[PDB]
């Protein structure tokens, strides 16, 4: 998404994208996760580029 | 100019064909069959070697 | 030997001789200069069309505006080259403002990626901030 920032926004956007290192809480809900369903899956082109 | 128009979103291509349409929708494909290629040929080789 | 590149690539007794003699006395019929010059006219092969295409980074290089709007304008600037080549104020043989209604046309431009989306970030930017997003430093 546009805009200058463009830090957090990836982190916020997917959960399911960081690393599972620990026993934290966090990390007990991402390694209890799917993992292909994150982004893209589904568009409709037309036209050539 | 060289392979740059191919260049114009989804470069992932199998074979080349241009084709027209009549006003009754009955079209007229043409595909050119491509002989064997040289620099294709000696990349599968040095590929094997 | 040793020939030059046009681009650089990776590195950064009695002799009488009754039969000939040549002076004159031919004129060319349409003219030598004057076909052969509009034969280095029509010699010249077809100008690139590098718009909407990747560089050597990844980006797509060209000016941001939308596909119809730029197809509009080159067939604009297209006209006016007609009327410099022919040399009128108005180019007679024109190529916009046609009869034809030709409102759904595109011609190739920035604005568009290979994948599909706009380029108001450039797609190494883009790359390169979904990787820094996530990284890791030392603790102190």
């Amino acid at each position: 998404l546009p805009g200058p920032d463009a830090e957090k926004w990836y982190s916020i956007m997917y959960p399911t994208r960081m690393g599972t290192p620990n026993v934290s809480k966090i990390c007990n809900f991402v390694a209890s996760c799917v993992r292909n369903r994150v982004g893209r899956f589904d568009r409709a082109q037309m036209m050539n580029g | 100019m060289l392979l740059e128009p191919l260049l114009s979103g989804d470069p992932r291509m199998t074979q080349l064909a241009i084709q027209y349409q009549q006003y009754n929708g009955r079209t007229f494909n043409v595909i050119p069959e491509m002989p064997g290629s040289v620099i294709a040929d000696c990349v599968q080789l040095t590929a094997e070697v | 030997k040793r020939i030059p590149r046009k681009t650089k690539g990776k590195s950064s007794p009695a002799t009488a001789e009754p039969g000939t003699s040549n002076c004159e006395h031919y004129k060319a019929r349409p003219g030598i200069a004057s076909v052969q010059k509009a034969t280095e006219s029509a010699e010249l092969p077809m100008k690139n069309n590098d718009e909407g295409t990747p560089d050597k980074r990844g980006n797509t290089k060209g000016a941001l505006v939308n596909e119809h709007v730029e197809a509009r304008d080159e067939a604009d600037d297209a006209t006016k080259k007609q009327a410099k080549d022919t040399e009128k104020a108005k180019a007679q043989v024109t190529y916009s403002d046609t009869g034809i209604n030709n409102a759904n046309e595109l011609s190739r431009s920035g604005n568009v990626d290979n994948e599909g989306g706009s380029n108001q970030k450039p797609m190494s930017t883009r790359i390169a901030e979904a990787t820094s997003a996530i990284v890791s430093k030392h603790p102190a």
